[PDB]
């Protein structure tokens, strides 16, 4: 299907390219440290008027 | 050094209005309740109304219920208290004090501590 031939003379052909696939997945970020104060604002005791 | 200004004060006939203005200056006006604390001539304190960090106040005085309003504005850290229904009795000075307790500082949130307290008016009525 290379040479686009049937028949195949003798010798050494090159035809496609050998590659290893990936396995899984991967995310990444440091230590999350810093979080909204929306607490504040709903469990608030008290709402403005 | 924090700076508690307030102003207001003057002789107005009974059955006006009235609207005192309290000024913060030297900290985050947003992590403290405001309060509002009379002072009779010659007696006691009388709590008379505060308002909590999110700009919601927390009730007024059982003899004064009905007439005072409250309001808080934190972009120009300024409280204002308006007054209604003015009368002879309503002769006093007026203290806005602040709480200590910084909010979710450590159960529920902190009102109480009034500990730095500015100079009060002298706002008096007569006919």
């Amino acid at each position: 299907c290379t040479l686009k031939s049937f028949t195949v003379e003798k010798g050494i052909y090159q035809t496609s390219n050998f590659r290893v696939q990936p396995t899984e997945s991967i995310v990444r970020f440091p230590n999350i440290t810093n979080l909204c104060p929306f607490d504040e604002v709903f469990n608030a005791t008290r709402f403005a008027s | 050094q924090v700076q508690l200004l307030e102003s207001g004060g003057g002789l107005v006939q009974p059955g006006r209005s009235l609207r005192l203005s309290c000024a913060a200056s030297g900290f985050t006006f947003d992590d403290y309740a405001m309060h509002w604390v009379r002072q009779a001539p010659g007696k006691g304190l009388e709590w008379v109304s505060g308002v909590s960090w999110n700009s919601g106040t927390i009730g007024y005085a059982d003899s004064v219920k009905g007439r005072f309003t409250i309001s808080r504005d934190n972009a120009k850290n300024s409280l204002y208290l308006h007054m209604r229904s003015l009368r002879a009795e309503d002769t006093a000075l007026y203290y806005c004090a602040k709480a200590v307790e910084m909010v979710r500082g450590l159960g529920a949130d902190p009102e109480y501590g009034m500990d730095v307290w500015g100079q009060g008016t002298t706002v008096t009525v007569s006919s």
